[PDB]
């Protein structure tokens, strides 16, 4: 595989991401990390099929809503930034406000 | 597309030119096989091998470097040589030379 | 005998004549010469030719080199050769004929008791990678960035405070001599640049003598004419570079005033292209003058798709402007072009533009120096086609070229080239070695001052280093005291006769800048051309001789996504 | 010009008369005063005030900080105020206005160009934990205590073994300097403590001439009369703190017969609750002598709805008591009193209890200190409202006593105070960085002597420090030798004046403890109450002046469930 | 008072006469001694024995023991005793009765201040286990070994390089010193092994001057009759020792020829069965020989049902050997035989072969040479029964001759046996602690020098250090200068005499291998059969003294699916 | 659980085949270490069964085909190589050309 120090890191944003993935399905409100790793992980995933920067700026605000995260949580995250290899390269997508 | 791929021009390459070569037969007479590396000093090899010694003085195996001839348990075939270059000094081996020739 | 060039090829290697693709890319290289004699190649293992009497001499340690790498095929500013590599003394000892000259013909590297070796058969060398534009926000750069074949890294910061997320720069005494000695620790050659906005000379001074190789001038710390032209003062008799991030608010004046406090003097500018810092919106006019060693940072490497929308956010951050405050907002557009960003993929093309480096954490990736350097190369070659420079039927001079920007050429502008920056005897032995598939994405080894420090490796417990899961992992030359012995901290010449390394007390072997002043863009190798190049104040439009220069955005690029995971 | 309150305060962070709340507790903290001078603040960036000319001078680096954390909200035992800190040395240079006298008015901490800045600007700056009570039963509880901003670490220990799981005591001279060299690869400040458990006063001089600076009396190795005589005699002479863990068996006396052995001499008790340890079931009443120095363990610390259930079993492990020994069973319910662990949080909230700790490993979490020291603070404040000592509308007071217990409290009670502790001018600069919505529970940034020795970090290959994933990892002030020079190795005098540190060739700074026999309660900053306090031998009833003490248990609490992945 | 013998090993650990199984296995050993006086045992905890007065003196440091295991069931070439083992200075103080002969009898190790205390009841306390065929690879092998109980490492190479991948050898001065340096890192005892393929020997003194503790023959580099005279010439006036992989090839000669050339001098080989290399296909036949010390890689170790289809694509990897070439290939066949494989077993199992080890990364697995020699003796016992030697019915004398394997002989072998190898006073206190459910897989603790280096650590932040997640964390033994006091360096009588140490300027501690070239196959502890074995040139059958020998494939192991995760 | 540092390893290629395997079943074609990390888990679960060392070796190779791997892939893969704990111990499982 010849795995990087930058593809071995992801995979713990990956397997955060996993226990709020499960979590969110049991019906529980999310907390910050769990948050903030559910929606990294779902840009990444969102660059492997190749949508561009523009549109994952967008999608990345209709992953969470107000009423599945727990109190005080979407004001802890002013904006949520993951890199990911798109078709053309890593590219650095920001969400501003992705919890409403 | 393949990642990385060669495109060799056809061809051939002539391996060892310019240098003395000769044909020796070659038996085995042991009871187990024996195999040669390219860069051996022939005259040597595992004593099981019948052959003119005095002819291979100074020669190896005219093969491409690296690879290997084998012998099985009583096998006879005709090998080409060629001769050692550089200062033509032998050491090691069975130690039979140890020094030029 | 005889054997044909296929059977050739797989067994020591491609030969004169045959052509290898790099990567997934249209690049294809054509090997230029060979130096071994044909049947007299060395091979190692079981029945091969390093074998005692045979490919193996008896001579003693101090006459047969410490390492051998076998069949190579090097690619360096130089040439596409296949040749042997001998390694001595943790030094380029010699490119030639490896072997034992007792039977032997023509034998220039000595194989004995004493020589380990390195089969690069079918694996192509290069010297290690220099990123001169190194924010240390955290150690943690340096792996990666040894990993992606950069061995030199030169930059400033302090770790991970408002001033080095901003600016490379290693401010004072102190935080310079806290470094030298947190440089010890990493496995990579390290040369510091401090803060250069003064318009005192002897705060300047200090730092040199304190241990910087270099000064950064910086608008976040103020780039006005005066403290440009007191850093360039000092360098001048100190014999140290100056990388400047020019004013891009213009506040002090436009591009050609600052070109006029340089008053024609060595200068190395930082991301001249302009998304990075400098006068907005022509800093990149810079590029035409006999003083201006030019280099540009990563994120814009090469135009594509989604550069733009990234761009916007990206740029905040780094220099922490508030997206509310109307003023740092503003100058947002003036500070990313689009115009501009594609005339830089061109300028490269041309050798206008003479360096690459990342701008690790403030608005580039440490790690992906040389894998956009060769995106570049790709989609210029597919854009414009072969480069008035060319014979024959590949890409080696647009290689060479292209190689030769994050090489040799960081190496001279930094005065560091007479120990690093290319495969030339005497010159400290910082190989990479890679399997043509992964040609500047993923490396098989790094070897660093003749060890090898990182290299894939496989499941610990196997019995072969190739079972899963594969992973770059510390070898030997990244440990404790043979890291030390691997690695060079470079200090100024002032720093060395004040006997900064023995007062700090530091482990590492100790390196001098020297020549800092004395480079010009005529000395850059390959990338020399000073071009008539205008930039519309409106418009931003780049033209060279009235001509216009541009490129179009990449949908797709090579060494992406078929090689990572995430 | 002017400006809105609320602008002003998203700029540079809250003024006078600003109030802000503590991550999600219901403690708010209001500006007691700013030490600025209305639009002559200092701030880092591009166009900012931080630039050559204007807010950074022309002195050289002697007469300029080396590092500059601008806009900060300062919570110490001292006050809660807006100032700019400046830093020299690693030391806490001054607490003041920063800029250049050259153009502004009364700067007191000046900038050049050998100063670095952190932008503390809506961020809340404190001293570095110091946790007294570390059971070295691994390495890797340092590195949790630091990310947690305990900058401070005393304990004892030799690795995972049975003395060390259930004490904390380095035995002996040989384990002691084997624990003084593996101290120096650590980023934290540490002291060891030795056996104390010994009715032979040379055996326990030998320890404090090793490097001890105190000795642990703990009643697994005997905590009789005899013994504890005997440790008090050396420490008076040899000027080192006694930590005491009594005899919970009432084997030798009751905890009135302790009270006798120690004889009004200085003493530090270890969880004094009882729960951790000590006399069932009475060993609480201590904290009502002025030669006691109490202090809690964690685990207990806030009375909840799951702490007795928990208990039961963390109980045994521990001192490796057996749960089918009817004697090591018949214990646990002497030991772990519901009766007591409700009225320690109140003794806490009265200033009875003067220290807070962790007993890592072994009945507590190394990395809950801070984290639980606040919980207790907003329970007590939803419970009993307001202390009798506030004034105007805020939990100002409240604050400072419990910041004071895992700051300058242990500082003083260990002889270390003269250099960590609080943020004081001359102090080591061991400061943390909170972004208020986490204050206590992570921080922003953890600076170690002068330099950032961890700190979140996100993707390394990223364009900027900020992508995911973001976690906790070393930086430059952890490294090699830069390691060494921000931290610090707390000797005896006997072990100093020995010249231990040159024999065990010790590579950190070194520092000596003074004045552990002459401090008492009435020393300990805002938490000096000797209470009246009888404890019901039957009932197990704390009672205060025939009052009784107690408070209820939390189902739910704030730094908790919301900031933590498991 | 009297206690039931059940209930005395609950608390104390089984005494004479008990019998306890090994892991999951079919050997069972029963506890032929026991030095304790019944109703004085020592105990550690709350009103436990160890405490001032009782069960702990006032002795000072220079009169009693650094450390003392409590209650231990050893297992040793030497006994399956149950005692107190006492531990001073780093190494073996005495085996005894432990205690406080102030009021216990017959107490031989005394406990004072500065006695540290594990707590062994119901444990087996074994010495460390040593692999004397590591292939440096990777520095990474020396955890995972570590982590298996195996405390030294003997072996050759320089990182990832074809050398090394191929053979246990640090060719040259320059390699061996920056190995040397790259050492002190590492937490386990290490000693180098040079090339020793050279005719001139003058080439392989200097390495031995430089370092090396042993030279290795290997066919890659050249195994001929010249080459092999010529190290053990040099080894005969150095006292050091050579390792052998003889000619598979045949190419000088048979394996009697290389018989001849060795002529009666001491010489260890290496994979003396076969499959890892050697004279095809009879090397076997040379542990017939009272000059060789022969030894097992594990791969082959037991015989099983996937074995054979396994080997033959591990043979192709290590060696550089290319499944195309025919002569790469053919020997494949002759290399990899079933029948050879199954009467290794056997061999082992009667003491004809005297060793075991890894020969890690090039078809061994660093991890499993405890793990597999325990295999082997659980299926030869499930085979053949009982062993000639036994007496009771326990498997005792099997495991102390199959123990022996990789702890004693390993270290007669190498002139090391007088600092490591077993459990006996004077010898460096290299132990491992292993629960009997875990025996030979995980082990509980494993003690360096003195120190615990590695252990199984739960959560960091937990109240005890047993919550999950429990996995292997480094300790106090293996950081920065407590790792180099608790560590050896083996070096060459001449190397130590020259000074290296000085001019490398090493960290740890120094000894020296003395005895190479007069040990033998009679001094072998419990392996020291010359049978009069022959292999048939044709069916590979093995006969010793006519009868053939052979074992069955196993299909299930223990100590494999119930113990790992993967 | 007293997991050893090979133990740990195994984790990380265990969840990097789990991010191949959920985007194979996007029906997105799969790149080089998705590729070795997916046929990697197959086998290591093969041994965990009880599956032979000759069986795994054959069964490896029809784990995924040339279509559903990216262009160059499958010549990027000449052979796949793991070890896993069978019933027998350790063992080495080659599977050569894998992907066709
Ligand atoms: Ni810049
Ligand atoms: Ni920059
Ligand atoms: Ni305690
Ligand atoms: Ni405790
Ligand atoms: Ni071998
Ligand atoms: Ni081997």
């Amino acid at each position: 595989m010849e795995l990087t120090p930058r593809e071995k890191d992801k995979l713990l944003l990956f397997t955060a991401a996993l226990v709020a993935e499960r979590r969110l399905a049991r019906g529980l409100k999310l907390n910050y990390p769990e948050s903030v790793a559910l929606i990294s992980a779902f840009i990444m995933e969102g660059a492997r099929d190749g949508k561009s920067v523009a549109s994952l700026m967008e999608e990345g605000r209709h992953v969470l809503t107000r009423e599945q995260v727990m109190e005080g949580v979407p004001e802890m995250i002013p904006d949520i930034q993951v890199e990911a290899t798109f078709p053309d390269g890593s590219k650095l997508v920001t969400v501003h406000n992705p919890i409403i | 597309m393949i990642p990385g791929e060669y495109h060799v021009k056809p061809g051939q390459i002539a391996l060892n030119t310019g240098r003395a070569t000769c044909r020796v037969v070659v038996e085995n007479h042991g009871d187990r096989p024996i195999q040669v590396g390219s860069h051996y000093h022939f005259a040597e090899v595992n004593p099981a091998l019948k052959f003119d010694r005095q002819q291979a003085a100074g020669y190896r195996l005219n093969i491409p470097a690296g690879t290997a001839v084998r012998f099985e348990p009583g096998q006879k075939r005709e090998v080409e040589l060629v001769a050692f270059a550089g200062h033509r000094a032998v050491f090691g081996f069975r130690g039979e030379v140890m020094g030029p020739l | 005998s005889n054997i044909s060039r296929q059977a050739y090829a797989d067994m020591f290697g491609p030969t004169v004549g045959d052509k290898v693709r790099l990567a997934d890319t249209e690049l294809w290289i054509e090997v230029e010469d060979d130096l071994t004699t044909y049947g007299e190649e060395v091979k190692f293992g079981g029945g091969k030719v390093i074998r005692d009497g045979m490919g193996q001499g008896q001579m003693l340690a101090a006459d047969c080199v410490d390492l051998v790498l076998t069949n190579a095929l090097i690619v360096d500013h130089w040439g596409i050769v296949k040749a042997d590599i001998g390694v001595k003394d943790g030094r380029i000892f010699a490119i030639g004929k490896a072997g034992n000259p007792d039977i032997q013909p023509n034998v220039t590297i000595p194989i004995g008791a004493a020589t380990e070796v390195i089969a690069a058969e079918g694996k192509i060398v290069t010297a290690g990678g220099i990123d001169t534009h190194i924010h240390w926000i955290c150690p943690q750069q340096a792996e990666e960035a040894l990993v992606s074949g950069v061995t030199t890294m030169v930059g400033g910061g302090t770790g991970p405070a408002a001033g080095t997320h901003a600016t490379t720069c290693t401010p004072g005494p102190w935080y310079i001599s806290r470094m030298l000695q947190a440089a010890d620790s990493l496995p990579v050659n390290i040369g510091l640049l401090g803060k250069g906005n003064v318009s005192q000379p002897d705060a300047l001074r200090e730092q040199v003598a304190a241990g910087v190789i270099g000064l950064c001038i910086h608008e976040d710390w103020g780039a006005t004419p005066a403290a440009i032209d007191c850093a360039l003062t000092v360098a001048d008799e100190m014999d140290i570079q100056v990388a400047l991030h020019s004013d891009t608010l213009n506040e002090s004046g436009f591009v050609e005033d600052t070109l006029a406090a340089i008053g024609g003097r060595t200068i190395h500018t930082f991301h001249t292209e302009g998304a990075g810092g400098g006068h907005a919106p022509d800093i990149i006019t810079a590029c035409a003058h006999p003083n201006i060693l030019p280099s540009s940072t990563n994120p814009t490497l090469p135009y594509t798709l989604n550069t733009i929308d990234e761009h916007l956010d990206m740029l905040m951050v780094c220099h922490h402007l508030d997206p509310d405050i109307a003023e740092d907002v503003a100058f947002a557009e003036s500070r990313i072009r689009r115009e501009t960003i594609a005339a830089e993929d061109v300028l490269h093309d041309l050798g206008a533009f003479s360096l690459t480096s990342s701008d690790s954490q403030a608005m580039g990736r440490v790690g992906e120096v040389i894998l956009r350097t060769w995106q570049v190369a790709h989609r210029m070659k597919v854009q414009r086609g072969a480069l008035a420079e060319e014979t024959g039927d590949n890409d080696n001079f647009r290689v060479k070229r292209y190689i030769a920007k994050y090489t040799i050429n960081p190496a001279l502008t930094h005065g560091i080239a007479h120990e690093v920056g290319s495969i030339e005897v005497g010159k400290l032995a910082d190989l990479v070695v890679w399997s043509p598939a992964f040609f500047g994405v993923k490396p098989a080894t790094v070897i660093k001052g003749g060890m090898i420090a990182i290299a894939p490796m496989g499941d610990i417990n196997a019995s072969i280093p190739t079972p899963q899961p594969v992973h770059y992992r510390p070898m030997f030359g990244a440990l404790g005291s043979a890291r030390h012995h691997c690695r060079l901290t470079f200090l100024s010449q002032a720093a060395a006769a004040n006997g900064v390394a023995e007062r700090l007390n530091l482990r590492s072997a100790i390196a001098v800048v020297k020549g800092c002043r004395t480079v010009q863009k005529a000395d850059m190798v390959h990338n020399s051309l000073q071009p008539n190049i205008t930039v519309d104040a409106q418009t931003y439009e780049v033209r060279v001789d009235g001509e216009l220069i541009t490129s179009e955005p990449a949908d797709v690029l090579p060494m992406a996504q078929r090689y990572f995971l995430f």
